[PDB]
């Protein structure tokens, strides 16, 4: 009644034919060498992240996928930054799972493929679909480890792929749902769910006011949309004390570009310029999923960017938290302008850390398109950590410069303390990153730019195509080894 | 932001 | 004709959807006593869970109506009606996916569906042509601004299918969903729609002819032979599963409002419509090549052209004698 | 060692289960069941173009696909203007053969499905790919009927697809090896190969001038590549001086726009801007290998769209073959110059009737996309006559309309008889098709522009992406009805 | 609708 | 053609 995802290698030199998993030879053994058999019928061998189907092998499973999982002992590529074994477990999984689904069986059971956690990623990864607002959808396919054996670490996979399906959620879902205060109450339930040691304020505009986050405001008040300043504690230290992670996210929940309006093509994809807050909220919720013993604070502004009769005007200059004046020259940078005031309120914790992540610029896409995440940031001992992280994931990253050059572009300013767009086209992510910079005193800071993640088409083979909910488990993955040192 |  | 060109021509801060109703209204009672008007407030819209043409009025400040006209003609009170719907979009500014610059002032004429079908009834009734008529037409304006849809967001419309809108300006197809759907609940003999729907469709037939896609070749063929005698002409466009396919491969809901690609932009814009149809005697008019004239037709002067309401007319009129 | 396709019905109310088609039933004899028993293990049903494999039911037949052919009964859908049982099947077997492709095996045998040409349609033109210059290909497979009952419909199937697939070849192929010489070469031999009643001749830049195709001769000369008139005869008619049919098509072999130049975004696809010229070349070939008892008159102007310091400039006024003066605006309107003066040769011949066919205006591709060649012609006998072989081929066309109206927008011209593009944007293809009327008296005349069928992404489910070759079997069609009148 |  |  369920269907069987089990993997093969490829091939090595020195062996008579290409070696199944513990198991799959362990199935083939229980049919009578009737999987070998038929694999060996059907033709030539499944290569990396291909799959093959056989029916009726077994009473209990008649639809058996065999999928491909490249060279058992590929390990870290140094030529692509990642471990690649893992990468081949997630791909192959994946593409077994889909096949499954195709064929309408609503449970399926998992080969562990050596490393359960990275298996597990794959399935629940793999599945994903944002599907409650069509009529017409795939059948429910609850996967579950193959055995008995590897269950922490196939749950550990499940939480972590979970975390990240959370933000594409929260990333795909439209804006006329997806509202600052629907995302607000999403994360709360969330966080609620996951731990009791945690605090949510949904903070009003009154409260945004109060703070004199002028610079965050003034992006706001073009939509009749209210704005919210979602602030959420986890509370894991055993010291109550003990300075937190502060982590910041973009929440910008539709952008338009404001008056700086945009081109209509490919407009709607902008419901998801609240990735950066979908993001570093789902990891947050992650952390609290697996006990994680640190102190987390995750602040998130989020609002709408539209046009009207009051919204930003080229040239407005507003005040941000810190006093510090800013030029509005294009309504369109807007991110910057609401992390201005969130990043400022950041230091008010006493971080350790302060991470933020944004959908922010263009440039960062054509930069580096979806192969990595933009990481700037003032502390080579953070980037190693993050870096690090993202070998372990897959889920890549890549830094990208903080230099006094682009700084001089952005605080060369007509009527102001900072312009919030440069002087030229050239190195528009880098001077983004330098007007943050201008709101950052703290010295041990990282800056993510997830424009060119915010998506996927079929780069990462184990997303199906929409948004990508990237980089959670590289985030998640860093709080983890941060908590055990 | 866009590029310009 | 020329009511339907004044209509047209009006400029969109007169011609709001109040100020359409109410001439309509009054040009209909003058033609007939036999007559009923109903200028349906935003309150009915929301009842009637119309939820699609909702989402395009919202943007502007100035108030939706939903205009319903019948001209009970028919000797018997209970003959199933044919029904007419148009387009009232007042003033399409394209929204938030916003218009260029450049002639957008004509988009005042994007009422042109609405003052097309609503002219040839008032004329149906002048004519005491013996048959029963509704006609339906949800009126608002196109509008950027800090209420008014963006791009991605997803509505429901009155069936209960979900629209992904990813172009604002894909507006007229929007209210016509929930339109359409309403036509249904008059268990009406045809439904004949007509809209400036689309600029593909001035790109694919210009001004030569209103272009018509219709799932009844007998219907087709009254529209064609009525267009014959008015010389105001119709042509025909496909209907096929082919443009279907790429309106409801859609990321987020049920049919997406514009195509996954830019070709044939007048038959997926139909195919979309006829998501919203399951009557076998359907057609949809796309007007937008016919919206004006400079010197094409050489009997009307240059402006708003109100075609093809003569075509309408002569099509009940022949209708009405079978 | 041979792949086999097999085909199920969808399941009618008063039936237990899908039925087989003759072959399908047939061969679970020969299986004892197992075919049956497998496909019911499987799980669901097997609906239109979908597809499922088997292996290991039979030693000669290791891979066994099962396709879903739809409703058995399907016919003449008057909704979609085709006999949707034949685009049922063509779709299937094509998705079946691409299985056995991606298997690697390179021998299959196919059902005939009730309908061996659409099944031999859909596995010839869904096997196409052009690979000539790729290191890696796929394996090669060579496609035959299983059984030996329907053979002539099968080779008719092979013979139509074939045809296409020479248009296909002739589009895809790039322009710096698909020369005007050498499209006129490869049709040559294609053309003499099929029957020895043919005459081709390769008219040079000479011979143009000497014909006075001054309008031909003014696209040409911006480039370095000699241009080329191809004139292909097929005599077969038992009656030497029975009057033929002529056919003209566009050969662009490259279109840069020339002075008038086109963006640069997806250009490469004008490689195909002599498709006009590869469907009906292609057509008539395939009436020659099929022994049509017609005359057919095959005429190509063919020559490349460049900018140089030559190039047709916009303004300049040039003389057709009939001394009618043509301003040519705008010099990316090339096509309606060089067929004005093909059509003008075309009625020397005394043509029956006379169709060109042109990949001619972005605007044909606006009005109906792919989903149908657009009609313009005089004579509702010629439209009707095509527009039922269509139904039968599923390349279906669509009537577009030749009205004075479109005709006065383009004899409106400041310095010449006529425009060569109209006063206003709206209805490009209509004034492309009026320009092209005022080079005709005939009173059987077709003009389809082609430029939305020029490519295939996924809407014609048996042809791969690429171009389309279409509507070459549509022509085929209409020739053979014709022939049997 | 524009084209697009 | 382009249009235009
Ligand atoms: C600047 O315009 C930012 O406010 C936008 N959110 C950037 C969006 C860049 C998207 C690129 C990938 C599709
Ligand atoms: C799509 O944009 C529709 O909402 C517009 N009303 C189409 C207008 C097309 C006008 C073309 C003729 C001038
Ligand atoms: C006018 O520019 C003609 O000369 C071009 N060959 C038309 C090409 C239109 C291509 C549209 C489909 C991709
Ligand atoms: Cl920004
Ligand atoms: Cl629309
Ligand atoms: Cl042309
Ligand atoms: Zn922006
Ligand atoms: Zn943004
Ligand atoms: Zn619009
Ligand atoms: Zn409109
Ligand atoms: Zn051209
Ligand atoms: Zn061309």
């Amino acid at each position: 009644t369920k269907g069987l995802v089990l993997g093969i290698y490829s091939k090595e030199k020195e062996e008579d034919e290409p070696q199944f998993t513990s198991a799959g030879e362990n199935f083939n053994k229980l049919v009578s060498g009737k999987l070998r058999e038929i694999l060996n019928i059907s033709g030539p061998p499944l290569k990396a992240g291909k799959t093959r189907t056989f029916y009726g092998l077994h009473e209990d499973f008649p639809s058996v996928v065999v999928v491909g999982l490249g060279k058992k002992t590929a390990g870290i590529d140094e030529q692509e930054n990642w471990h690649e074994g893992k990468e081949n477990i997630r791909a192959a999984v994946a593409a077994g799972c889909r096949q499954i689904q195709d064929l309408e069986i609503p449970s399926v059971e998992v080969d562990p493929c050596g490393d359960a956690q990275a298996a597990a990623e794959g399935a629940v990864l793999g599945l994903y679909e944002y599907d409650d607002l069509k009529q017409k959808r795939k059948v429910v396919v609850s996967a579950k480890l193959h055995g008995s054996e590897d269950q922490e670490a196939w749950q550990r996979g499940v939480l972590f792929a979970s975390g990240q399906n959370l933000a594409r959620r929260l990333m795909e879902t439209p804006a006329n749902e997806m509202t600052p205060t629907k995302f607000a109450e999403i994360v709360e339930e969330n966080l609620k769910s996951a731990s009791i040691k945690t605090d949510v304020f949904i903070r009003p505009k009154s409260w945004i006011e109060e703070q004199e986050m002028g610079s965050f405001l003034s992006v706001a008040k073009g939509s009749e949309e209210p704005p919210v300043f979602l602030e959420i504690h986890y509370k894991g230290s055993p010291n109550a004390s003990e300075p937190p992670l502060v982590f910041v996210g973009k929440g910008i929940t539709f952008d338009s570009g404001g008056i700086s309006i945009k081109a209509a093509a490919n407009m709607d994809l902008m419901r998801a310029d609240m990735g950066g807050a979908a993001t570093i909220c789902s990891a947050i919720v992650s952390a609290a999923k697996l006990d994680l013993p640190i102190n987390i604070v995750g602040l998130a502004p989020l609002c709408e960017n539209m046009p009207s009769g009051k919204a930003n005007k080229p040239g407005d200059v507003v005040r941000a938290r810190n006093g510090k004046t800013i030029q509005v020259d294009n309504t369109d940078a807007e991110g910057r302008l609401i992390l201005a005031d969130a990043l400022c309120y950041a230091h008010t914790f006493n971080p350790k850390v302060i991470i933020n992540a944004a959908t922010l610029t263009g440039a960062m896409d054509i930069a580096l398109g979806s192969g990595a995440t933009g990481v700037f940031t003032n502390s080579s001992w953070l980037w190693n950590k993050l870096f690090e992280a993202s070998i372990e994931t897959g889920d890549r990253v890549w830094r990208m410069p903080l230099f006094e050059h682009y700084t001089r572009q952005v605080i060369d300013c007509q009527l102001a303390d900072v312009n919030n767009i440069g002087k030229y086209r050239s190195a528009g992510a880098c001077t983004a990153a330098a007007f943050l910079k201008e709101f950052v005193t703290h010295p041990k800071w990282a800056h993510l730019d997830i424009a060119g993640v915010m998506t996927n088409k079929d780069e990462v083979p184990y997303l199906r195509k929409g948004m990508a909910g990237r980089p959670t488990r590289t985030l998640i993955e860093f709080l983890f080894r941060f908590s055990q040192e | 932001a866009l590029y310009y």
